[PDB]
RNA sequence: UCUCGAGCCCUAGACAGCCGGGAGGUGAGCUUAGAAGCAGCUACCCUCUAAGAAAAGCGUAACAGCUUACCGGCCGAGGUU
């Protein structure tokens, strides 16, 4: 249903392509709030019961691309 | 006497409080 | 084929076999017209959970599909190095 994570990040990130090396080459950043929203756009595509876990799922692809947090 | 089997039973006994052999083990307490 | 020894695993059920489960984010990112475990490069993280790799071996034009790991059951005594 709801589009995949991959893109949803690049939308509220301002960039288009991930770096050659994740976590090593930081492409973009994301406030904790920003991640709390995506964790809502995908309430179905995920197995978590609480929004807490849902975040961990979303907050899995990020750092593995260069998406730091604040 | 693996520690993971010991931690399992205690974890099962914890749920009951509120593998088949392990379940029997827990229920046996 | 016989005999002797050492390490480790096992009735909290080992070894093998057979049956069942092998699930979501997500076809990871990059590369590319495309590549989705499985061309290459890099990373290799977390949910549900008794398990289940950012995938070990085939397979595909790429998918699909078939299995391994991993968990559970049946079985019941030694097994393995």
């Amino acid at each position: 249903g709801v589009p995949p994570t991959a893109e949803l990040i690049k939308d509220e990130a301002g960039f288009e392509t991930g770096s050659g090396e994740p976590q090593e080459d930081f492409v973009a950043d994301l406030s904790v709030d920003q991640v709390k929203q995506i964790a809502e756009q995908k309430h179905p595509d995920l197995l978590s019961y609480d929004l807490t876990n849902a975040a961990k799922e979303v907050v899995g692809t990020c750092t593995s691309l260069g998406v730091t947090i604040e | 006497i693996p520690e993971w089997k010991q931690e399992e039973v205690d974890a099962i006994v914890e749920m009951i409080e509120s593998r088949n052999t392990l379940l029997e083990r827990a229920l046996d307490d």
